[PDB]
RNA sequence: CCCCC
DNA sequence: CATCCGTAGGGCGAG
DNA sequence: TATAATGGGAGCTGCTACGGATG
């Protein structure tokens, strides 16, 4: 068991799903500029399209692994439960996906790259928002968890 | 895992009672210098030195093995404390 | 060797002076090299000029001057001195009644000087002043959270330079102003400013319903004087409203430039937001006897226009980097200087009353102690003044570029939510989104971007290239975030043919929003990807392939790398490793062209073109703040011709001018018998054999001999009751000899202390009688080597009383310092890490014969577990390993720049060129394919790695292009059943070492009040058994272990003494007693007038003090 | 003087007085050493006669805490002061001989 | 709540 | 006897005076030259006990043969120094003062 | 009021609060005896009340009294009692303890589930009195004092004391703990195996209950002293005897990572 | 009545437990007024007192259990028969 | 932990508190640990 | 405080 | 509805 | 020990929240 850069296998389905998502996004923009749907509805439709495309490329990664490389290291470690989960393998081999602003509102453009392909400085900076927000979440959550644990100990100790 | 820990947990209604029995028996063995043991010379726990096999100095291992034998009696209100201590000191002096 | 660099991006400008944020800030603050008449009213000048003239006799300020340092930097570090310059001020005392003038230059103390690298020497220790980010002063407009359709106007000055003023439109309709937690109608303050109903009606009437809420008849009826007295009664209740008192208070609150100071940045922000011009940095003026408004009416007008929805008016993003600014070394030091100066001015004003009102000089009027105290306080005890992190040169280089939101005048940790810690879109090119502490300080401590510089106003600016038409110029403009939001800025990797944009569609940013744009719409372009990240983050090759959470750890851990004696630069570099060593003045370079006259281990003598002979002494085996050895090694030979800027000597952790934070080792990515389980690491004994990851560390020991009321402490070789074996390595005076090996328990400096008076116990009387030997007057107080420490004595420093040039603190006769060094080999428990966030502790050092090895007999150095890669998503280490294999067999190193580096096809080509050397050499040596290689190829084509039917050489090359090779298990000789990734990886040895952290304690020192063991390895303390550990012991039901923790093993005095005696006597430990801290609790409750009584089952009192506290 | 509650670090978590040991109360090691000294002293005094060990105990203060003069010990055993001085000297001689033989009380000389 | 202000007010009554 | 309960209650001035081994009449701590405690101060040995075990201040009685004795010259009881962690003092206020716990 | 190492003096803030109180009280007595007017007496009485408040609970009412040249509030009795640093939570519900140590942990795959690798020097310090008794039983030292004087210098340490230490720790167990101790399995009992080197060796299967890994984690070691504590540790707290989670009832010590991968 | 864990813990009969939890001044004032007596029922009380907690080996259920070997047991039995 | 009847004397409340608190740092479309504390 | 888990 | 007080994870090494 | 002198002086804790009591 080892890990080379080729062990993160990009499925051939990724380009197909991405071109389909691009034609769908063009259709949504055309249906917007003609005034059939709001900015709100268009933004929601873009987010939903990209969510479903992300799920599709995840399933494509794992189906390609199951059928053509069942002893691939990433696939073996994920299936056995030794290491990794489907979303991390998706970020490795598929696309990084949608990222959120500091406000929690999601960007319209997703990160089309994967860690095997490498991101762009813009995509990296876009992901840094969510990374930092998760870090702050954990830092401020540990104290609340410990406080709650102490409350429970004090109330149940006898 | 301690040898026969499952059977030792089987002997008691509470694991902590097993702990109490083992600790008090080890205290007895330490106080009377192991000469109050229920074990036979071939049942004595052994320890490997550079010289060779010697008696195991750990009284807790001794007590757990003795308990596994079944020759020990444990319970509540078996004998007044002073009477027990004095009969033990009469049978196995300091 | 050959150095191959990838990438097609051409950076028009180099990296700025990386420590300029400190150097230029302090240089502008001091203005020492500017002749006094030509200075600028900034920094120390501005402080003097704000404090004076002192009115009351009138004392006025003419100029100041800074002298030369009394001692150099090395001498300051040696003698625990502050590297500083004397400050003098020429003041003329004037008697406005007499016209008399007495002028003198008074000495105001010393001011610390910044060294060449941007650090300070305070009391002998190197320190860094970290820049502080905060809200820029000015006028902001935020949404009112309670009422959606309303807003709050916030007038914010500089910290400690006045209150924050809040303008609000209350639900009742009247406009309120909030100052010092008190609210009042703004109309009253407007009336004090001289506004009448006509002016307000004609000015604000365009916004319908709010001006009537502004109207109050009783306020307009009374003239500004009655309004002023009324406002004073509102702000200062109970104070008799004397008119002069009201004038003075309102002036000091709003119009006083000494008590209220908007920033120069604050003034600029106000002028830009409100579209006005400020005559000064106050909200109003006192002119011609009355008050004249400056700021209030424009802010109120903007607030009303924003509430009415008037176009062109926006709310302010307070986390936008145009509204957040940096206060650097100069600004903070100048603030504390200004505080000390104001205190000195208070002293002056008090002196201008007492004494003789006639005979006074400037020297009699000025007491400089407050100013010296303020500056010393700032440099010694401030939070932004930190112990310099000089573990390696990059440590201090990064430390000086740090940005803190904490510190005085800033955030507390509870005051920091998600908004402040977040990465703002304006952090682009200014603040690194990667390098930030992991844990509680996340988002609060950050690092300056590589290409970023702080302007004179305090705002971080980033460079961009101008794009006219479709042509990208070479002219660069440094923009703030506010100015950056105006343009459409293309990405740095957009294709170019010449200076023309070669793409039909480009990737650009508009207010941080990504967009696809035509080349005609491109107004600017990024300089480089490097500008987005910090210096530490820019040293991580293949950064685009690493998840941000692990690149953060890589950046932060490069700081912790220890300088190695055989340190080397990575085989895969990013192109910044030379410039980092350059700007971090650890390495030595040649001033001009010339010839090397002399090369020594201690010095290098160079003869330049000018003919002048310059001698550079080399720092050899100097101890840094963290114990790592800073030492310079010469890299030139006698008679060598050098040019301007050529390397003369390598500093610590540098190799031929390149940054050398670790070593390049042959690594194999595979599990190994669970010894690399959960990020642990397996290494080869060959690393210790050839002294890889070996580091020199020096520890400093100190001891004082002082005068006592019982007699002098003496540093002597005569120590009572000690054998010659114990005193062997001590000289005549009692100091250990240089070069001696000292181990735990050995004496470093002998010392005797006169015994405290005491009556010998009767047992001691009988002992003395039996042996017939008098008890000595003195006791052994010698300094000894602590447990776990020791090494070779390399230096001794002794300072006595009454010898030339030295004076100790009162009562101290002499001070001795002993420097002990040690060569630390890598061992089990030391911590290693790469630049991609992969970190692990060494768990096993195998002999070379057990190591997995290549077919040609070459064993690997490090075995990394592949399970650490998938969850972490840091693939940069994998590409580094592949390119390192290629460079291992081609014998060359690489520069793969960030986001523009070597891609997969080029690495495949280099790997083919390397496979040729790796295999055709064997084939020419008269050897074919191995049997086990054939079996591995069978199992590999079963894995789909190689194409079936090709020759064994072709399949082995197919595997080598995938970075995988056949690996033999040194234990069996049989191969690993699959091809394994093997290559060269750059790994560092971090500062966390088991030798420093191993500690144990049986018994030892106890605390004064609690009688519980002390804390820390340095105090030989015990481990804290906190609340959660007690919870664990409780849930286990282990009552006696918990009671031992609470009694025998701590603060049960009788219990612990009896326990120690029983254990050393072989008896079982006794029954525990009352913990002494409970008696402390009882007595501290009694001091609170509460009677705490321990009772028995009969409710009778039980005395846990045993009759000692009851009469 | 300086406050024991002087903070260490800019965290509120530690005080200066927490780094200051207690030099007054004997450590467990020192108390154990003094107890072993008393016990070895009694072991060595048992090798004398009761009377010549009692003379030394009374003269060096192990009994009652005071060091009796030769006249007082002599009057207590009824004997002459020269008599008691002589038995004291011979008891000390026996003690020194037993010490040179067994080397027991040497380690307590520090 | 301020002892000095209270004492000054008391002083001002004589 | 074995402790089975712990009671907490308000303390009368009489009980506070019954705790106290003496009144601290002076703000003094220790003498600036001798470093010994100042009489009637916060560290007075006559109130809180001896600094050294079974030894009075002036050094007239220096061993356990006197225990419970109070030296006539210096006024210090000869006992274990440990009592300085236990024995309480008191200050007699000229005007009653409210315990802020029962106020705020 | 204690003299530190360098002869300087360090004292508690309670002394300064008491001094304030006593000064104001004596001044009130003197003002009363000298027949001061009611304004002066009233000011003095209010100051006395403020001083008593400062002594009992400083900062409770009004501005907190500070030492001169410092913004630090003086530590009153209430501050001593309550808080995370207060007497209860810092010195009563938890303590620093004797016979304890701490070191960096290393994976010990060769260990049995009931075992842990313990460095030699850590064990020599932790079991030091037992080791003195054993060095007296064997002829290594004349008595305990000589054995301790011999252990004090590291170069005086011979190889028989290591065999004696092996004899001492026979059958006994130690307690390993890793912070944060979230559940009772944050502490576990292990039989120690003496090892060269300065690292503690931890069994892999227990790494999940401790949430321990080997990127630099450290653990603390404790020595249960009595026969009762040793029995509690060997029976109730032993790692091999706690295989299921007390929360879910599922297995806690179970295969993971490399083990799962190989199987 | 339903009260959260904090209020319920503060409202417990033991004043040592409640005073070591939170709101030390309030708990202590009310307990000192009431003359409250802590019966040392729970764990925190005995932990503060340095006592043997009423759980595990400290539970009164298992605390007094005796051990005796058959030789000594029967010697005691014959000694008690002859009285 | 033993898949058998609990022993008399087991400190059950402490085990309950620890069992509920230990996964607290793992609680994250979801209300999470704020909801747990609210309850 | 800064760092580590 | 306001206002005051009160909590707000643990252990750890240096300086 | 005697000229006359007659109401302080900082300028925050400054970017949190949430709830249990008392007004
Ligand atoms: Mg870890
Ligand atoms: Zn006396």
């Amino acid at each position: 068991i080892t890990i080379g850069i080729d062990d993160a296998v990009i499925p051939e389905e990724k380009k197909q799903y991405l071109e389909e998502a691009d034609r769908k996004l063009l259709q949504i923009e055309q249906a917007y500029e003609m005034g059939f749907l709001t900015d709100r509805e268009r933004y929601d439709q873009i987010l939903q399209l990209w969510t479903e495309t992300t799920e599709k490329v995840t399933q494509a990664v794992f189906k390609n692994f199951e059928e053509n490389y069942p002893f691939n290291p990433l696939y073996v470690m994920a299936q056995s439960g030794a290491r990794g989960n489907p979303q991390q393998i998706r970020q490795l081999c598929g696309l990084r996906g949608l990222m959120q602003k500091p406000s929690g509102e999601t960007f319209e453009v997703p990160v089309r790259s994967s860690f095997r392909e490498g991101l762009t400085v813009l995509e990296y900076f876009i992901s840094s928002h969510g990374a930092r927000k998760g870090g702050a979440d954990t830092a401020l959550r540990t104290a609340d968890s410990g406080y709650l644990t102490r409350k429970l100990v004090d109330v149940t100790h006898e | 895992a301690e040898p026969g820990i499952d059977k030792l947990f089987g002997m008691v209604d509470s694991k902590y009672r097993l702990t109490v029995v083992v600790a008090k028996r080890a205290q007895q063995l330490l106080r009377h210098g192991f000469k109050n043991t229920v074990l036979e010379p071939e049942e004595r726990p052994k320890m490997q030195t550079l010289e060779g096999l010697f008696d195991d100095p750990n009284a807790v291992t001794w007590a757990m093995k003795e308990l596994l034998t079944g020759r020990l009696v444990f319970g509540e209100n078996l004998v007044p404390e002073d009477r027990l201590q004095k009969e033990m000191e009469r049978l196995y002096p300091v | 060797m050959e150095i191959k660099r990838f990438g097609r991006i051409r950076e028009v400008i180099p990296l700025p002076p990386l420590t300029e944020i400190q150097v230029e800030s302090y240089r502008r603050a001091l203005q020492a090299d500017v002749p006094p008449e030509k200075r600028e009213n900034v920094g120390i000048q501005a402080a003097f000029r704000e404090t004076f003239p002192i009115e009351e006799l009138v004392l006025d300020f003419l100029e100041y001057r800074l002298g030369e340092p009394p001692f150099p930097q090395d001498e300051c570090r040696e003698k625990d001195l502050t590297y500083q310059a004397p400050l003098y001020a020429r003041l003329q005392l004037i008697h406005k009644d007499t016209g008399l003038i007495k002028e003198d230059e008074v000495f105001l103390g010393h001011i610390p000087l910044m060294t060449e690298d941007g650090s300070f020497i305070i009391n002998g220790a190197d320190r860094v002043i970290v820049s502080q980010i905060h809200r820029s002063p000015g006028v902001y407009f935020t949404p009112d959270p309670a009422r959606p359709g309303r807003y709050i106007a916030s007038i914010i000055p500089l910290p400690k330079r006045g209150p924050w003023i809040d303008l609000e439109v209350e639900p009742n309709g009247v406009v309120s102003m909030k100052v010092n937690k008190r609210k009042f109608p703004l109309v009253l303050l407007l009336r004090v400013l001289g506004y009448d109903q006509e002016t307000l009606a004609r000015e604000l009437g365009a916004y319908g319903e709010l001006v009537q809420g502004l109207m109050d008849e009783s306020v307009f009826a009374m003239r500004p004087e009655e309004a002023l007295i009324r406002l004073f009664t509102l702000l200062r209740p109970g104070d008799p409203p004397k008119r002069d008192k009201a004038v003075a208070y309102v002036y000091g609150l709003i119009a006083d430039p000494r008590r209220y100071d908007l920033g120069e940045a604050g003034r600029y922000k106000a002028e830009e937001k409100l579209g006005i011009r400020l005559s000064g940095r106050t909200l109003a003026r006192f002119e011609d006897g009355e008050f004249k408004d400056e700021v209030f009416l424009p802010t109120l007008r903007y607030l009303f226009a924003l509430t009415a929805g008037v176009p062109g008016h926006e709310v302010d993003d307070i986390d936008h980097l145009g509204n957040r600014r940096i206060r650097t070394v100069g600004e903070l030091m100048t603030d504390q200087f200004r505080v000390g100066l104001a205190r000195l001015a208070r002293g002056v004003r008090e002196r201008m009353l007492m004494g003789s009102e006639d005979s006074l000089t400037p020297a009699k009027l000025v007491n400089s102690r407050p100013l010296e105290a303020a500056i010393r306080e700032f440099f010694s005890r401030s939070q932004l003044s930190q112990f310099k992190d000089e573990t390696n040169p990059l440590s201090s280089l990064r430390h000086k570029r740090r940005i803190s939101a904490l510190g005085p005048g800033g955030l507390t940790r509870e005051r920091a939510g998600f908004d402040v810690r977040d990465v703002h879109r304006t952090h682009y090119g200014r603040i690194c989104p990667v390098e930030t502490p992991e844990g509680a300080n996340i988002g609060l401590i950050t690092s300056l971007a590589a290409y970023a510089r702080v302007d004179e106003l305090g705002f971080i600016r980033t460079p961009y290239r101008r794009v006219v038409g479709g042509v990208v110029t070479d002219e660069v403009v440094y923009m703030t975030a506010t100015e950056e939001d105006r343009y459409t800025i293309a990405q740095a990797n957009t294709p170019l043919e010449g200076n023309r944009i070669a793409a039909e569609r480009v990737v650009a940013r508009r207010k941080g929003e990504p967009v696809i744009v035509s080349p005609e719409e491109v107004e600017f372009m990024d300089v480089s990807p490097k500008q987005v990240f910090s210096v530490n983050t820019n040293l991580i090759p293949f950064l685009e392939h690493d998840d941000a959470n692990r690149a953060l750890m890589g950046s932060n851990m490069q700081t912790q790398a220890v300088p190695l004696i055989r340190a080397q630069a990575p085989v895969v570099m990013t192109g910044l490793e030379e410039r980092v060593v350059r700007d971090s003045l650890a390495a030595l370079y040649a001033e001009e062209d010339g010839e090397v006259a002399k090369v020594d281990g201690n010095r290098i003598v160079v003869r330049y073109e000018d003919g002048r002979l310059v001698e550079y002494p080399l720092r050899r085996f100097y101890r840094s703040n963290q114990g790592t050895a800073l030492d310079q090694r010469p890299r030139v030979v006698v008679g060598q011709r050098v040019r301007k800027g050529d390397l003369l000597a390598d500093g610590p952790a540098s190799e031929n001018g390149f940054l050398a934070l670790g070593q390049n080792v042959l690594v194999a990515i595979m599990p190994f018998d669970g010894y690399n389980f959960e990020d642990a690491i397996v290494i080869s004994e060959e690393l210790l054999k050839r002294d890889f990851y070996t580091s020199i560390h020096i520890e400093r020991y100190e001891i004082e001999a002082r005068d006592t009321k019982l007699g002098p402490e003496r540093i002597t070789r005569d120590i009572p009751h000690l054998s010659e074996a114990a005193l062997r390595d001590l000289d005549e005076e009692g100091v250990v000899r240089i070069g001696a090996e000292v181990k735990p328990g050995d004496i470093l400096v002998g010392r005797t202390s006169f015994k405290g008076e005491s009556e010998p116990t009767p047992e001691e009387r009988l002992l003395r009688s039996i042996f017939g030997e008098k008890a000595r007057d003195v006791k052994d107080t010698s300094l000894r080597v602590p447990p776990g420490e020791g090494g070779i004595v390399v230096r001794t420093v002794r300072l006595r009383r009454g010898d030339p040039g030295v004076e100790l603190k009162p009562g101290v006769r002499e001070v001795v310092r002993v420097y002990v060094a040690q060569k630390r080999k890598l061992q089990v428990g030391d911590k290693l890490a790469n630049r991609h966030g992969n970190k692990g502790v060494v768990a096993k050092i195998l002999p070379v014969e057990d190591m997995p090895h290549l077919p040609d007999g070459t064993p690997v150095d490090v075995i990394l577990n592949p399970l650490g890669v998938p969850s972490r998503m840091n693939l940069g280490q994998i590409l580094e390993t592949h390119l390192g294999l290629a460079g291992y067999f081609l014998g060359q190193r690489y520069i793969s720049p960030i986001f523009d580096g070597a891609k997969e096809p080029e690495i495949k080509e280099l790997l083919a060129q390397a496979f040729e050397v790796y295999f055709g050499k064997r084939k020419g040596e008269g050897f074919g394919v191995d049997k086990r290689e054939v079996e591995v190829l069978r199992r590999a084509e079963k894995l789909g790695l190689v194409t079936p039917g090709k020759t064994p050489e072709e399949q082995l090359k197919e595997l080598f292009l995938q970075g995988k090779v056949v690996l033999y298990d040194g234990r069996t000789g049989e191969p690993i059943e699959g091809p394994i990734v093997v290559g060269q990886m750059f790994i560092m040895k971090l500062y966390h070492m088991v030798e420093d952290k191993m500690h144990a304690r049986s018994t030892g020192p106890y605390s004064l009040i609690t009688q519980q063991p002390l804390g820390g390895k340095a105090q030989f303390g015990g481990q804290r058994f906190g609340e959660m550990e007690v919870w664990a012991l409780e849930a286990y039901g282990a009552a006696h272990t918990l009671q031992e923790m609470l009694t025998l093993k701590s603060d049960d005095i009788e219990g612990r003494n009896a326990a120690y005696e029983a254990i050393i006597k072989g008896e079982d430990v006794p029954e525990p007693s009352v913990p002494e801290s409970f008696r402390v609790l009882v007595k501290e409750l009694q001091a609170l007038a509460l009677d705490v009584q321990t009772l028995d089952e009969k409710d009778n009192p039980v005395d846990i003090f045993e009759g000692l506290a009851s009469k | 003087p300086v406050s024991l509650e002087t903070p260490i670090g800019d965290e509120k978590d530690s005080f200066y007085g927490d780094f200051i040991p207690d030099e007054h109360l004997p450590s467990p090691v020192d108390a154990a050493t003094q107890s072993l000294l008393s016990e070895e002293l009694e072991k060595a005094l048992s090798k004398l006669s009761e009377r010549e060990a009692m003379v030394l105990k009374l003269r060096k203060g192990l009994i009652d805490g005071r060091e009796h003069t030769l006249e007082e010990v002599g009057a207590f055993f009824g004997v002459t002061r020269e008599r008691i001085r002589q038995i004291e000297n011979k008891a000390l001689r026996k003690l020194k001989y037993h010490e040179s033989r067994t080397r027991k009380l040497r380690d307590f000389l520090d | 709540s301020d002892p000095v202000r209270q004492y000054l007010h008391e002083i001002g009554q004589v | 006897k074995e402790v089975r309960k712990v009671r907490i209650a308000l303390a009368s001035p009489e009980k506070i005076r019954s705790w106290s081994y003496g009144e601290v009449e002076k703000p003094e701590t220790i003498n600036y030259r001798t470093l010994k405690p100042e009489r009637d101060g916060l560290f007075d040995e006559r109130i809180f006990g001896p600094i050294k075990d079974y030894e009075c201040a002036c050094g007239k009685y220096k061993r356990q043969r006197f225990e419970g004795k109070v030296c006539e010259r210096c006024g210090v009881e000869v006992t274990k120094s440990i009592v300085r962690r236990y024995r309480m003092g008191h200050i007699e206020l000229a005007t009653p003062a409210a315990h802020i716990w029962f106020v705020k | 009021m204690v003299q530190v190492d360098g002869g300087r003096f360090a004292t508690s803030d309670l002394n300064d609060l008491y001094r304030r109180l006593i000064n104001r009280n004596n001044r009130l007595k003197k003002l009363l005896a000298q027949g001061a007017p009611e304004i002066i007496i009233r000011n003095e009485k209010r100051m006395l009340q403020e001083a008593v408040d400062a002594l009992l609970d400083n900062g409770r009412r009004g501005a907190p009294v500070t030492n001169p040249g410092s913004d630090r509030p003086l530590r009153s009795l209430t501050d001593i009692l309550s808080g995370k640093q207060g007497r209860f939570r810092q010195n009563l519900l938890g303590k620093r303890v004797d016979y304890s140590g701490r070191s960096v942990i290393v994976v010990g795959p060769q260990l049995k589930l009931h075992q842990c690798g313990l460095p030699k020097r850590m064990a020599l310090e932790l079991f030091k009195p037992f080791l003195l008794k054993k060095m007296e039983e064997k002829g290594i030292a004349p008595n305990v004092k000589a054995a301790r004087r011999m252990l004090e210098r590291q170069r005086d340490i011979k190889d028989e004391v290591w065999d004696a230490l092996e004899e001492v720790i026979h059958g006994k167990v130690v307690l390993l703990n890793r912070a944060p101790t979230l559940h009772r399995l944050g502490i576990q009992a292990f039989q120690p195996v003496l090892v060269e080197g300065q690292s503690i060796q931890l069994h892999p299967l227990v790494c999940e209950a401790f949430n321990a890994d080997f990127d630099g984690d450290q653990m603390a070691v404790h020595v249960p002293l009595s026969s009762f504590a040793q029995a509690e540790a060997r029976i109730q707290m032993l790692s091999a005897h706690n295989l299921l989670s007390p929360a879910s009832g599922e297995p806690l010590a179970k295969p993971s990572r490399d083990i799962i991968l190989g199987l | 009545l339903l009260m959260g864990v904090t209020k319920s813990a503060l409202s417990t009969k033991s004043w040592l437990s409640a005073a070591s939890f939170q709101n030390t001044t309030h708990v202590l004032t009310e307990a000192a007024i009431a003359g409250k007596k802590d019966e040392l029922i729970g764990l925190k009380e005995n932990v503060i007192l340095g006592r043997l907690i009423p759980a595990g080996t400290g539970s009164d259920f298992v605390r007094f259990t005796q051990v005796v070997d058959q030789k000594t047991l029967k010697a005691i039995e014959e000694a008690r028969k002859e009285a | 932990s033993m898949a058998r009847p609990v022993s008399i004397g087991e400190a059950v409340g402490i085990v309950a508190a620890q069992s509920i608190g230990e996964p607290g740092t793992q609680l994250t479309i979801t209300q999470g640990l704020p909801r747990v504390i609210e309850l």
